[PDB]
């Protein structure tokens, strides 16, 4: 009667941050990699 | 000239399991929304009904 | 100089990725354990009243 | 009464691909470390 | 010799770290596997009776 | 009438030991890079 829905979708898209943020590092060194 | 260029694919191979595990990643995230979803519009709803 | 400068630059970058996969991870964990505590404390005990 | 079970076992044998094809990137580099 | 040596050394630590996160995603994967498992043969079952 | 709660905080803390022990070779990197 009282049970409201669960909503992660606040951490999960913190773990997205930090996923998309990873990706544009990593981009970072094949820049450094493509230097040499 | 033959150390740094290994070192360099070396550095390359490495960045390519970075980024299969980003994909990881990015897949965790489906499956978790995925049973989010089944809990909020599947059993909620039976258990309120 | 330079080559090897560049290398231990790149390598700096690549670190940099897998610490941001790890807080990725370290969040997953809390996803998980909140979907844990939803059912526990939530869905278990509205089936058993 | 209509309530059919979940399955991802799909997306995660999808992470299980990545991981492993992750893995065999792995054995690649450190390939090229045992190289030098 | 001896900042090549030092940047193959750095390489490898960081493969151990890559290595040490494929750890976490599988565990990742049984965990997920349990939530899943425990809703289909628990929850279910125990709404539709 | 016999659901006993789901606890997976085992597998979860097995995650935090392999993440934990990532961080600590990373900053074993950062010590050979801060040595180059």
């Amino acid at each position: 009667v009282a049970l409201d829905p669960i909503d992660i979708s606040x951490v999960l898209n913190x773990i997205k941050x930090d996923l998309e943020e990873s990706k544009e590092w990593i981009r970072x060194s094949n820049x450094k990699l493509d230097x040499i | 000239r033959s150390d740094i260029e290994k070192l360099k694919e070396a550095i390359r191979d490495t960045n390519k399991a970075v980024q299969s595990v980003q994909s990881s990643i990015g897949n965790l995230i489906v499956a978790i929304k995925s049973v989010q979803d089944y809990v909020n519009k599947e059993i909620v709803p039976s258990i309120a009904r």
